[PDB]
């Protein structure tokens, strides 16, 4: 008999599904396989499916909002940086931390990972390698941000705890800006806004907004 | 390291590149009277092929076992360590307890008697002749048809080997227990080596 | 500077390049002596297509010979010697020369490597001190120093070199391996000394200044012409009728005719038969001969161990016999690497 | 610094539980089985099956973020055999070669002071 | 026909081998030999060392190409029915084979001028018949 | 001579054995005599030039 | 086993789907020992939830954890000693903590007996 096999899109792992800034891709982890389906209205299909191993389920994965390029952190603690336009895994490197939050900036020059020892590292996306790597604070990395202008000179790093902190930092400098303790548990979401202000979603209540400049001047708005 | 931005075309930015832990573990005075008696060709091994700094505290009759964050390199090298040294306490011979450091899938079982059938004293005995045989026979005859090191302590034994195998002498130990004669046992016992060596 | 300009043609795709035309083209001649010339530094094969090496060549926006310099100094990583040597020759008076010629290693290039060694050594006004003991000229110093700099930031925006923190800084040393950069660099410009006016014959019979006569063909098979001819010293380089010297083969800059018709070479650097087969390997002139009592290991028909003495050649010299590990595609027996 | 969970691990005759849980034990992080993880019926009392366990155990602890374990491997105690198994053996190394930092080790083997009649009979309980 | 004719400290065994059959039951050095003949032959090749200097060109290339310079191959054959077999394969075997095919057509040139001159015709023949091999 | 005489002469041996005092390990970190059958300075052949008395025979 | 020769059973007819997010939903809270102790921070407890202020504290109150004295004081000798403790008061991620009980370890209490030697048991209690 012909037989037509319908199979599940976002299954298993429990890792964000990424799409860029048009609708017309989407990337998403079934238990092994990263999915990868084009939406376009009425001819929505599939790309291709990459099965790098059965074994390690992925942890997380990001889709830059121009859909170039597809950053995976599997099991083993290692991330796969993969081509989209040949359809090819570009880079794979270990980073001894198992890591769960994948911010990648508007543009497509930087993608920061972040997993549990709190150490972040943040990576070139079309040359994979690392720039800076930071110590960051004791605790649980439970969100990251990037702030960046289209042609300028000043690129923000913002890290959300488990503890009630998020700590700033210069990304041309290196240097831990502002660490501010308000939250009671782990920050879910971030977010930097145009004067500058600061948004953080705090899981337990919280929305704190910072009234915040390069210099020393950073209070609750 | 030192910081500057480089612009990139499309207004890109550009940036460049820029723990010890321990185990310790108790020997009856029994097994101390060996261990001080062959404990030079212990040693070698733990520091040369593990990278495993020994120390042996006599004040509380312990061996101690720390790896070095920098030295070592294998994780799993210290719990291979303790249990070379747990086969060797529990009374195993030296190059038996080296076998189980020089494999990964060897296993060390244990069980009792009266975990068995209880046994009343003097007929625990007899059990304990019968399992042993006239000069270690059936003892030695379990060990070379399935590949095990067997250890009768006063109650408790102790079988050393693979998985399978160990299980396979278990079967025959608790046999040799409830009561089965050497004769049949050791029949049994050369067919399941027969089959074996074919395999 | 034709050699990068043809250069540019065959990485962007000219490859009918003799039957290119101009509005006003330059000598024919010239730049058949050109392609010749790349074919031989190894930026292009016999068949003219271009290399990986021409490649890079062509993303680095200078001249060839430098840019080899270049690229086997950041294989053998001595980045600040070699940045320094191509920035000087890009852009008692007797005791102190010699100090900084420093023996034995003979070649003015690591003569000069001493002076901007010392330079970057000592601090400022006995800086002046310095270069008036040396006849130096101050100007030209920081002129090596602003351009190797540059040239430093250079092959960092290349990134044919590593850099962490991004901003770019300028910092035995291994003399047989600096040799062979500067053999890398010096192609083809080879010359050899004969027996027996050159060696220690010639310790007759003035006093407190000897004359070593200068006996040594030089040689470049791409430059026939002056294949095989009788050179001597020139007077202002270090090595002025100087004797007892150690080895036998020098890679000079360039010939030039002065008085008493007489040629001399520019700039020399001592050099042997293995420095000298490992360069010309990886461009053109080793042609080698059959195998050869000594064994020769077959392990496929495609891969063999052999004995081969190679030839450096209107005719050229040969070297040392080598062991060498080659292949055999397409028709010939090409050398992957030394023994 | 570190963050500790107590690891109990029920190295049964044919079965293997490693049940990671927090201090107190109220709250327990994961829970598997040999015969889950390897779907056959011999082999749920394997050290296969106690290596893959403990693997993915050693995993979801890690997801959670707890980085070092105190360990209670436990035999199936009562009036049956007193003595941790193979199955246990095999998931102690496999969680220190998962690279969870082990604390302290206990056997919490349940040992009847004077126990009642066992299921055997006056012949003998098994072969 | 006539060449002649002639333990580590952490083992590795498999499932099968020991006691691991739920490991068989869910179950999942050849270029080390490669390795191993690439280091013999480089035993040989440090092994001699001599630093005899030996010509460039070999006798017979070097014979064979003046007669091809001399359009006359005379000295060539002579030397041919003059050479050890063992030389003569080796030779035959080390001709040089490119693009513009010199040495072979001189080769047959000379083989052709031979056969011509009618002598020793068993022998060009069978060189002919190496050449084809 | 030489081997006869370190053969003869009396020992000291070190049982100092690594472990029960502190931490022998890789990373960082008890003598007696035997007398042997002769001491080297009791034998019968010392200021005889070219004699070797063998005193275990 | 959940393999496809295992014979099914009533068993798995209507399941749930695995969405209740548990160690997001639930929190972390921070436990202290008296001062009679040299180091009293030690580790961290899972609450279920936090809309229940009532089951934050019942559970806390409820909560009994146990630890060793030789972690808990710094010194290792004390490393067969092992208390118990229970928590009874609650203050803002940092929970108040009193003594409950104490034991030995069974691998200490085995290396005690010998056999050439009598055993003396006392039993008392006391207000």
């Amino acid at each position: 008999y012909k037989g037509i096999s319908l199979n599940p899109i976002y299954a298993g792992s429990s890792a964000v599904a990424t799409v860029s800034e048009n609708g017309k891709i989407l990337a998403t982890p079934v238990l092994d396989e990263i999915n990868i389906i084009d939406l376009t209205p009425g001819s929505r299909k599939i790309l291709h499916k990459i099965s790098n191993e059965d074994e390690q389920e992925i942890t997380a994965l990001k889709l830059t909002p121009d859909g170039q390029y597809l950053t995976y952190v599997s099991q083993a603690q290692l991330l796969k940086i993969f081509h989209l336009k040949t359809g090819k895994v570009v880079r794979s490197m270990k980073i001894s931390s198992p890591s769960y939050i994948l911010d990648a900036d508007s543009t497509s020059t930087l993608l920061a990972v972040g997993g549990t020892d709190g150490s972040i590292i943040v990576v070139d996306i079309e040359n994979g390698y690392i720039t800076h790597s930071f110590k960051g604070h004791g605790g649980t990395i439970s969100s990251l941000k990037f702030y960046g202008q289209l042609n300028s000179k000043i690129w923000l790093l913002a890290s959300g705890d488990t503890n009630g902190m998020v700590k700033v930092w210069d990304l041309v400098k290196r240097k831990c800006l502002h660490t501010l303790q308000e939250h009671t548990s782990a920050v879910r979401g971030l977010d930097i806004i145009e004067v500058l202000n600061l948004l953080s979603g705090g899981r337990d209540d919280i929305i704190n907004l910072w009234d915040f400049n390069m210099k020393k001047k950073c209070k609750l708005l | 390291e030192s910081k500057t931005v480089v612009v990139d075309d499309q207004g890109k930015p550009r940036f460049t590149s820029a723990k010890f832990e321990s185990r310790k573990i108790m020997v009856p005075p029994h097994r101390m009277t060996p261990l001080r008696n062959s404990w030079t060709k212990i040693y070698p091994p733990l520091v040369e092929h593990l990278k495993l700094q020994v120390r042996m505290n006599l004040k509380t009759k312990s061996v101690e076992l720390r790896t070095n964050p920098k030295f070592t390199t294998d994780p799993g090298a210290l719990q291979k360590g303790a249990d070379f040294i747990k086969a060797f306490t529990l009374g195993f011979d030296l190059d038996d307890s080296i076998a189980l450091l020089r494999l990964d899938d060897l296993y060390i079982e244990t069980f009792e008697v009266k975990d068995v059938k209880t046994l009343t004293g003097d007929h625990l005995s007899r059990a304990i002749g019968r399992i042993a045989g006239k000069d270690g026979k059936t003892k030695f005859a379990i060990e070379n048809a399935t590949r095990t090191r067997i250890v009768l302590a006063d109650s408790k034994i102790h079988i050393l080997g693979g998985f399978t195998h160990i299980r396979m002498a278990r079967e025959s130990v608790v046999s040799l227990i409830l009561g089965s004669p050497p004769g049949k046992v050791y029949g049994n016992l050369r067919t399941v080596a027969s089959r074996l060596k074919e395999r | 500077p034709v050699e990068s300009i043809v250069l540019q043609m065959k990485s962007m795709a000219i490859h009918n390049i003799i039957n290119f035309p101009f509005p006003t083209p330059p000598d024919r001649v010239a730049l058949s002596k050109a392609i010749q010339l790349l074919q031989y530094l190894g930026a292009l094969d016999n068949k003219e297509m271009i290399t990986e090496d021409g490649k890079k060549m062509s993303l680095f926006p200078l001249s060839p010979r430098f840019s080899k310099m270049l690229l086997v100094s950041d294989e053998k990583a001595c980045l600040p010697y070699i940045v320094a040597i191509v920035s000087a020759l890009s852009v008692k008076f007797y005791k102190s020369r010699s100090q900084f010629s420093k023996l034995d290693k003979f070649s003015d290039v690591f003569r000069l490597l001493s002076v901007v060694s010392a330079m970057d050594y000592v601090p400022k006004e006995q800086k002046e001190i310095f270069m008036k003991k040396n006849f130096l000229r101050g100007k030209l110093m920081e002129e090596i120093v602003k351009l190797r700099k540059q040239l430093m930031y250079i092959i960092k925006s290349n990134t044919s070199k590593e850099n962490i923190a991004v901003v770019i800084r300028n910092e035995v040393i291994q003399i047989k391996l600096l040799k062979q950069m500067i053999c890398a660099g010096f192609v083809d410009h080879v010359a050899v000394r004969a027996d027996v006016l050159f060696p220690d014959d010639a310790k007759i019979t003035n006093r407190t200044s000897i004359i070593n006569i200068p006996y040594i063909p030089v040689l470049a098979t791409r430059t026939p012409n002056i294949e095989d001819c009788f050179v001597y010293i020139h007077p202002t380089s270090i090595l002025n009728n100087l004797g007892e010297m150690p080895p036998k083969y020098m890679l000079y800059y360039s010939l030039h005719l002065g008085g008493n018709n007489k040629t001399r070479m520019n700039t020399l650097c001592d050099i042997a038969s293995t420095p000298l087969a490992n360069i010309a390997r990886k461009g053109l002139l080793l042609t080698y001969s059959k195998p050869l009592g000594l064994k020769t290991v077959n392990l496929s028909p495609t891969e063999r161990y052999c004995y081969v003495v190679p030839r450096f050649g209107k005719i050229g010299w040969d070297l040392n016999p080598i062991a060498v590990h080659q292949k055999k595609q397409k028709g010939q027996w090409t050398v992957i690497k030394f023994i | 610094s570190q963050v500790f969970g107590v690891a109990r691990i029920y190295a049964s005759f044919n079965d293997t539980f490693v049940h990671v849980t927090d201090l107190s034990g109220k709250e327990t992080i994961a829970r598997v089985t040999g015969g889950m993880k390897v779907k056959a019926d011999r082999d749920e009392s394997s050290p296969y099956a106690a290596m893959l366990a403990a693997q993915d155990v050693a995993a979801k602890c890690k997801e959670v973020g707890i980085t070092a374990v105190h360990v209670k491997i436990r035999a199936t105690g009562g009036t049956r055999t007193k003595t941790p198994g193979p199955g246990g053996q095999a998931a102690l190394r496999a969680l220190a070669r998962s690279g969870l930092r082990i604390g302290r080790i206990e056997d919490v083997t349940p040992v009847p002071s004077d126990s009642t009649r066992k299921k055997g009979g006056r012949r003998g309980r098994r072969l | 026909r006539s060449k002649p004719k002639e333990l580590p400290f952490f083992l590795q065994l498999s499932g099968e081998k020991v006691g691991d059959e739920a490991s068989v039951r869910e179950g999942i050095h050849r270029r080390d030999q490669e390795a191993q003949k690439k280091l013999d032959a480089e035993e040989q090749m440090n092994k001699f060392k001599v630093t005899g200097r030996l010509g460039f060109e070999s006798h017979f290339t070097k014979q064979l190409r003046e007669g091809s310079q001399s359009k006359d191959y005379s000295s060539l054959l002579a030397t041919l029915i003059n050479f050890s077999p063992a030389a003569v394969d080796l030779e035959i075997r080390s001709l040089n084979s490119f693009e513009p095919f010199d040495e072979i057509v001189w080769f047959i040139d000379a083989l052709t001028q031979g056969l011509k001159s009618n002598k020793n015709f068993e022998l060009y023949e069978t060189f002919m018949s190496l050449l084809f091999k | 001579k030489k081997r006869v005489i370190d053969d003869e002469d009396d020992k000291e041996v070190d049982t100092t054995l690594p472990g029960w005092g502190e931490w022998a390990g890789a990373g960082s970190k008890f003598i007696k005599k035997v007398k042997g059958v002769v001491n080297k300075d009791k034998r019968r052949d010392k200021n005889l030039q070219n004699v070797i008395i063998n005193e275990k025979v | 086993a959940v393999g496809k020769n295992k014979r099914l059973s009533k068993g798995k007819k209507g399941q749930k789907k695995r969405v209740v997010d548990p160690f997001t939903r639930k929190e972390w809270f921070d436990i202290k020992a008296p001062s009679t102790f040299e180091n009293r921070n030690v580790g961290k407890t899972l609450v279920n939830k936090s809309t229940g202020l009532k089951s934050a504290s019942d559970a806390l109150k409820g909560r009994v954890v146990e630890v060793c004295l030789a972690d808990l004081q710094g010194s290792e000798d004390h490393s067969f000693r092992k208390i118990k403790l229970r928590v009874d008061e609650v203050q803002g991620k940092n929970l108040l903590t009193n003594f409950h009980g104490m034991d030995f370890t069974t691998d200490k209490l085995r290396s005690m007996v010998r056999k050439w030697q009598t055993l003396i048991e006392a039993n008392v209690t006391v207000k």
